[PDB]
């Protein structure tokens, strides 16, 4: 056993009653003593260790020709004078296994944290010194952390895409379902996450050329993704994640939730392929009111309409649908669907929930098209129009697939520095960059839509670390109100910065025109409700920065009506994986779900305790299954009411309670505005 | 007054092999030396062979003769248990840890091992000489069964505790402790079942059911010594494990309600070590906040 | 070639009473006709008795008399889930759907009821002439089983599909159907192990167990037919049921590697809605000619 | 149980202890005046027919445009003028079952045996009457049979492709896998069995850029086709088939032969996916002089020679893979992987075997590429270049991808009429219009090569029921002598058809001038060596027929070189499963497998006696695995030495032999120039 991990493990043994937390930070010198330094290539000048990396194929030559080396030495050495630590062995140990670069042969650790950040910062800059400074000292203050594929990848050769959340739309075809599996295992290749629409493919037993009970269902076509799937797995490094969302009144509902149950066959059940479900408020007012519901056959709707079941509203829809002889139809009980659905969840956590209409009555581009489903991580909410695949030697008409670009700020850095403002701005400037930077010659929708869209998310972390080393429980009103003042501050400062962006570049982000930022309806109530705190604690938070009012939400109003708006989409809170341990904050804006989490690496065990968890702050570090689900809807849905996409939002339960409480929880969050559901962990 | 509680039980305990992923234990296992892995190995061979006559002819056979459909359920789960789970959770472990060549030679050994050979036929032959409505027979069987649940399965356990209780082969180690604590609770069940028997018999009749079931346990005691020696001397534990059979010889004795015979001994402190979500509709009331 | 198979499939398959709660039945069995709750109590209770000689002796018996591990590990499964959960599910639906004293009565009834009797009796009796070391013998119990599993149950089954797929007592139908799913298992299981001997025959024993099979099925028929009339003609529902036992006869045949009798019919949609060459090694010179 | 049923079981019950085959006819009569006439749909004259059948999209309206309706009223006489009757209740059932057109819920019948014919030669003549009745009375004879897509789909709105089998090439590259399902996907919709050439995809264990052991090799791969095939399954009405073939060299062979284990895990077992196994001449001379093999890493030859594995002769460069350090290798038994093959046929019947080589010494298109694999029925042996499947929005290189159109001549009936040059002139005419008439716009590999190639393959079936029928055992010397003069001539007429069309249309197939058609290579052994027939009952049985000598072979020799051939492929004896049935002759060349076989249709059970069964030539039907399988072998040799393509040789086995009696099959099959072992059905 290591020295560090000795340490580490110091942590659960108790002196005076209390756990040693300070034994951590020893911890973290013994790793960078005993293993981070040794391990670590030392060259005699920046300028050896840029040669021997561009040479050897570990950077790329393009972002680096576009500084001369004396401003790359000063990124580098404003990235050094900050003498960041790691303030806990798990930070450190984190970026060294997962981000920082090593050698062909995994031995030797070419890069350090400095040395990530100021490639990542000269990277984001594009050729501007004082830029690629200003990202350095954004990311080594930690108040902005590029997501996973970004930080990992940017200006590395050896790479794969700087986006790992892409949506894919499938048109009812042979020619369409054939192109969606080649377009996932080309982004699984990549490294993205894929998340396909499948509300659009008719049911099962549905007509192909006029003959009949010869469709599949979604059930063929979601084992054939999941095959997909495992066959692009990263070339063979992680296992290969996807997404399958369906609506609620596909019929195929049913049999797409069939595939998650344990007792289902193995002609049944996909194991990679993750499934959500699109839950319009037509099937909960159904629910409500106990009436039973009816699962269309997509196919038939499409004959009769000339429209996909999922392109047209089903609140007034659904009695045309029922009431129409030659739609094809099922009956169901809804209720009896929301037990199926909590069982599930129970059991597996699947499937993700899409509350349609939470999403779509906020949503800023409804004129594009509405949000018929959520990316793998179920916090990506964005239009997307359908590409018509066709056959061989004949022009595709290319439709537009989302996948927008990740980056979290760290709410406790941030507001600590005081620079939400700044943060905000260029951390959009970085996605902006990230954003104009990806290129997809295998996705021809998401590359189209990349362009057109130029959609980004804008995430937070550190949320519960924050409020719990500022003594504020999570559940506390306290906690939404510091939520709700500083999510309309990042939303203010996101549309100030994609306007300033879309003047200085003279172009908005295509169809903006009929977007509600065109219209001035999204700053409705921005321009009437004042979001500053309502309690004397938050406001003191806040002290020091600018809280934007009512008149200056009509200035900015203003300012996106003359010049408009660069991005469509500007937020999405994604989970935050592993990139919150290395900087050691809570991941996302959920609550805890262990105080200090054990975990098993190699033969060896490690302790990491959450940010700043003290005897002090013991009490507000509660965890995420002690906590009360409806306040955790509560915050959520006020942190949502300033985001324009999701959240991934992860019910976190207890074993005692029983699908009757996981049903409430997910009402109430449909009832409280909630876009999507991610998880239901069980403890 | 007892059966109801032990179908509740065995029921709640019911568990598959793969629930536990075993890879975890190839380096552990990978470590040791080849006379290590030649005891164990064979160990749980002993033991799958014991759980397969269990499964097989001893719970089947004793569930056949025990009137009343709430024991029989309960012995019929516990057959169950030893054929469907036990004996196979041991083919999961060799799978994962070992070639399938020395897996055959394993089979092979047991087959003609002489001491394994005579441990069957005593306990089977008292298992296939239970005649209908004849209680004396089936309390025979049932002792025998006791001392296959709460006795003979312990020269195998050992090993596995003795590894787990130095946090090596944890993952195997843990199939083996949920075979231990089904074991346990069987053992209990069939003693019970037996004392039902025992405490119909006038003195004359006890007593010399009480020889019984000592000359029995003397000749599977001795039986037992030359297995042990057999196969623990050349890993250095056979009077550790000797000590560990004599503690458990004396469980089971308790089990048939019967006092201890041998006396306490200090066990190796390593291998003490060693040891769908419910459903409610939705209201009415539940779609209104 | 298959036992493993099964083997998973079954116990993926399994499942507890306590996980369907069963009180919410009751708001809909109140607004159910004498006749309708009559039928329902007198089908229910023809299924249990059926059930339990399964699970007393038609599972017992096959595992005792087959060769091979792994089958007597499936069959002991099955046999469980007969006795274990099947006869508890069966009595917390009765116990929840009438008093004590209807549950006696109803069963009192039953047990006397002609159809019922000949039908069960004629299954026990080839459980009952299996010999040792013959497998001609188990072969027709084998096929006695095919025929309780696949085919018996479904002039009971008719009537809780029925209203499962009317919206009507579906918590004892949800039940009901996790028990005829693992009925449909073991009927194709036991169907398998069934040919197995079959293929060992010479043609013209296999000629004479097809005569035996036919035969068999013949007199079981023609006695559903009178059950089905003497249950389901209060309710109006026997012309149905009758089309439901000939297409599930078929099924039990295929079982058994046997071509339909029945010619093919519609189903009612209410209760569809419920619904190794030796290894010889190359010798050299065979690469010359 | 039907009146015809019990005439057909009639037979079984023996009189005077003979079996009763005239009750077979009987039942026919009872199937018609029973059954057939009464569900037949009768019109006051034809013309009412087929407007019925035009109208409700039937049929297609542009073939029968391109006759008056007189000229159709003829060619409908001629079919019904031969009062053709079907010997046999079989052949009028599964006519009357899977080929006369029904209703579109099928409870009437719309075509006749004679609408059927007439139909199908009225779509092959295109617009020529006397052309479609001389197709009409081919047909009506029974002398030439259309494959079953052709026969049954020709002239039908909803028909689909009348191309049986096609073969894909797939590179190494995920693009290329991608359109590989997708193609497999489309002509499995289209209908017919796909095979996919995986030897050029790289093993398990390779690098994908640099990153080694990312590969998941040919088992990947395997999987994504076999759930593609699963998923695109004819409409659900019959089973999705495909086939994939390995090289034997590959380094995957044994994983790929482990999808056909009956132990193999889920996670490798491959159900609906046929294998076939590519075997050099090297591979076998290795066993022969059991020297250890080795079996080669694509992808590393690839970067080393800069071709493929396959794409090279190994006989020649074999040795230089082994002495490359540069090319990753890992040693075999060849033996070993023999008897592997010799257990896996044994339990399976899988893998198809194809001795490369001996495809090669006498294919006639080496230059265009060498055959590299076979079809799903393993008698497709053509060349095929691979297709570079690029990027989106990036040309790709399209190669050719095999496809080839099926007919059969009935030996028996070709014979009886004395007229092989006619048939055979007739069937070569069919093809071709099948081919010119095809199109398919999702394949397009297998476009240009159809386009290119003009490939047709021309069968044989009845073979032993001719031979029977004859009084010749099937393994006699006499039958091989028969076999080799019938189908010297079938290959004589066959390249003379060809030629005349190469001559009336003024083109050749595309690389004509590098075959050995053009050099005149293919016709030694045509003018050296004399092809009459050596016995003077063969010699009987050819009377009335001009036996061409080695002067009418040189005079079609400098015909062809004159002129050119328009095929490049013209002869392959497909299996012929169910079509056997309606023409009254036995499957393909292979002797029959029982007399009198016992099928179960519905409840009911039907005897057929194979064609022309009675006592006097009861035993000349010698059962197939009664017969010694060296003979069988030195029959198929001596139809093969004639046949420009591959012959689908099925393996007829008793339980008692061994594996090392199937082994030594194969050698003796290899050893004697025997292209292609398609099963190996055990007793
Ligand atoms: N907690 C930590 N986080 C990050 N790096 C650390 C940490 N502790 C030590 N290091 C690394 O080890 C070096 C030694 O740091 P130490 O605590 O011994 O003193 P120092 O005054 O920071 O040293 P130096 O002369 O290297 O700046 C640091 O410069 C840094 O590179
Ligand atoms: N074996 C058969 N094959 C094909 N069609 C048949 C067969 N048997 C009967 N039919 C059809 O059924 C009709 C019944 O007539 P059948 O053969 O009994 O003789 P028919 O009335 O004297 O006239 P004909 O033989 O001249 O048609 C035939 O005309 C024919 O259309
Ligand atoms: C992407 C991917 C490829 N492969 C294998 C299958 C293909 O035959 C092979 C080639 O993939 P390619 O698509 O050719 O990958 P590449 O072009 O980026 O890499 P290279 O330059 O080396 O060609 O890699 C996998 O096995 N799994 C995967 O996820
Ligand atoms: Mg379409
Ligand atoms: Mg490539
Ligand atoms: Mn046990
Ligand atoms: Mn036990
Ligand atoms: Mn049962
Ligand atoms: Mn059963």
């Amino acid at each position: 056993v290591p020295k560090w991990i000795q340490l580490n493990n110091e942590i659960m043994i108790q002196k005076d009653g209390k756990f040693q937390f300070d034994k951590d930070k020893e911890a973290v010198h013994s790793y960078f003593v005993d293993y981070i330094n040794q391990n670590t290539v030392f060259f005699h000048n920046l300028k050896e260790k840029l040669d021997y990396l561009v040479e050897n194929q570990y950077y790329e030559e393009e972002f680096l020709s576009l500084y001369s080396f004396e401003d790359i030495k000063e990124v580098f050495k404003t990235a050094y004078a900050k003498k960041f630590r790691f303030p806990s062995f798990m930070s450190a140990f984190k970026f060294y296994n997962d981000y920082a670069l090593k050698t062909n042969d995994k031995k030797k650790i070419l890069e350090r944290y400095e040395d990530r950040i100021s490639i990542v910062a000269l990277f984001f800059a594009n050729g501007d010194t004082e830029k690629a400074k200003e990202y350095v000292n954004l990311m080594i203050n930690q108040e902005y952390q590029p997501s996973t594929p970004t930080f990992l990848n940017a200006g590395r050769k050896r790479r794969g895409e700087l986006v790992s959340c892409f949506l894919l739309e499938v048109n009812d075809s042979l020619n369409d379902i054939s192109r969606a599996i080649d377009i996932s295992m080309q982004l699984s290749k990549l490294g993205g996450g894929v998340s396909l629409n499948l509300s659009k493919l008719r049911a099962k037993g549905e007509a192909i050329k006029d003959v009949e009970n010869a469709t599949k269902g979604v059930v063929g076509v979601m084992k054939l993704l999941d095959n997909a799937f495992r066959y692009a797995d990263q070339m063979g490094q992680r296992q290969g994640s996807g997404a399958a969302y369906l609506n609620i009144f596909h019929r195929d509902i049913n049999d797409f939730l069939d595939t998650k149950k344990i007792s289902a066959d193995e002609d049944v059940r996909v194991k990679t392929l993750s499934i959500g479900v699109v839950i319009p408020d037509k099937f909960v007012e159904l629910a409500r009111e106990d009436k039973a519901a009816y699962v269309f056959y997509p196919h038939t709707i499409y004959k009769e309409y000339g429209q996909h079941m999922d392109e047209m509203d089903m609140n007034e829809m659904y009695d045309k649908f029922v009431d129409n002889p030659r739609v094809k139809k099922e009956k169901i009980n809804p209720r009896k669907l929301l037990e199926k659905l909590a069982m599930l969840r129970s059991e597996s956590g699947y499937p993700y929930i899409m509350f349609q209409d939470n999403v779509n009555k906020v949503h800023a581009n409804n004129h594009i098209s509405k949000v018929k489903f959520s990316n793998l991580c179920s916090e990506v909410l964005q239009a997307s129009q359908v590409s018509s695949y066709t056959d061989y030697d004949e022009e595709d008409e290319i439709g537009l697939d989302i996948s927008c670009n990740l980056g979290s700020l760290n709410i406790l850095n941030v507001m600590e520095h005081k620079s939400i403002e700044k943060t905000v701005k260029l951390a959009t400037d970085s996605l902006t960059h990230v954003s104009e930077t990806t290129d997809i010659r295998n996705a021809p929708a998401v590359r189209r839509a990349n362009k057109a869209m130029k959609s980004i998310g804008l995430g937070a972390m550190n949320l519960h670390g924050y409020l719990a080393q500022n003594g504020i429980a999570y559940e506390s009103p306290e906690a939404r109100d510091f939520a709700n003042t500083f999510f309309m501050m990042v939303n203010f400062y996101s549309i100030q910065r994609s306007a300033e962006i879309a003047k200085e570049k003279g172009e908005t982000f295509d169809q903006y025109e009929g977007s509600t930022y065109a219209t001035g309806e999204y700053f409705d109530k921005y321009v009437s409700t004042d979001f500053s705190p309502k309690y004397e604690k938050i406001a003191n938070l806040f002290e020091g920065m600018h809280i934007p009012t009512t008149e200056d939400w009509k200035k900015l109003k203003a300012f996106v009506a003359e010049h408009g708006m660069y991005h469509s989409y500007r937020l999405c809170i994604a989970p935050t994986g592993s990139i919150s341990y290395v900087q050691s904050s809570t991941a996302s804006v959920m609550p805890i779900m262990e105080r200090i989490e054990e975990r098993t690496y190699g033969n060896s065990k490690t302790y990491y305790p959450m940010p700043g968890l003290a005897s002090n702050n013991w009490f507000f570090y509660k965890e995420a299954y002690d906590m009360d689900m409806f306040k955790v809807v509560d915050m959520i849905a006020t942190i949502q009411q300033h985001i324009d996409q999701g959240i991934s939002f992860t019910l976190f339960l207890k074993d005692t309670m029983t699908t009757r409480d996981l049903n409430r929880i997910d009402l109430y969050a449909h009832h409280r505005g909630i876009k999507t559901i991610y998880y239901a962990r069980t403890k | 007054d007892f059966t109801q509680m032990f179908y509740n039980q065995n029921v709640k305990q019911f568990w598959l092999p793969e629930e536990i992923a075993l890879n975890g234990d190839l380096l552990t296992w990978k470590y040791l030396g080849k006379n290590e892995q030649d005891t164990y190995m064979k160990v749980l061979a002993g033991l799958t062979l014991l759980d397969t006559e269990q499964g097989n002819t001893g719970m089947p056979i004793v569930a056949e003769h025990v009137d009343g459909h709430q024991r029989k359920a309960v012995l019929n789960f516990m057959a169950m248990m030893e054929n469907a789970v036990h004996a196979k959770s041991y083919s999961n472990i060799f799978m994962t840890l070992a070639p399938t060549e020395t897996i055959n030679e394993v089979f092979e050994w047991v087959k003609q091992n002489k001491y394994l050979q005579k441990k069957a036929q005593m306990i089977v032959g008292l298992y296939k000489a239970i005649q209908k409505d004849d209680e004396i027979s089936l309390f025979k069987a049932m002792v025998a069964s006791v001392y296959l649940e709460s006795f003979l399965f312990y020269s195998g356990f050992y090993y596995p505790l003795y590894f787990y209780g130095q946090g090596k082969l944890m993952q195997s180690g843990e199939i083996i402790n949920l075979i231990l604590r089904d074991e346990a609770i069987h053992g209990v069940y069939v003693g019970l079942l037996a004392q039902e028997i025992y405490n119909k018999q006038t003195e004359e009749k006890k007593a010399e059911l009480r020889e019984f079931a000592i000359d029995l346990l003397n000749q599977l005691y001795e039986n037992e010594l030359e297995y042990t020696e057999d196969l623990y001397d050349q890993v250095g534990l056979s009077h550790d494990v000797k000590k560990f059979i004599r503690y458990n010889a004396n469980k089971a004795l308790m089990n048939l309600g019967f006092d201890p015979y041998f006396e306490e001994e200090d066990i190796n402190p390593i291998v003490l070590n060693g040891l769908k979500a419910t459903v409610e509709p939705l209201k009415d009331d539940d779609f209104y906040f």
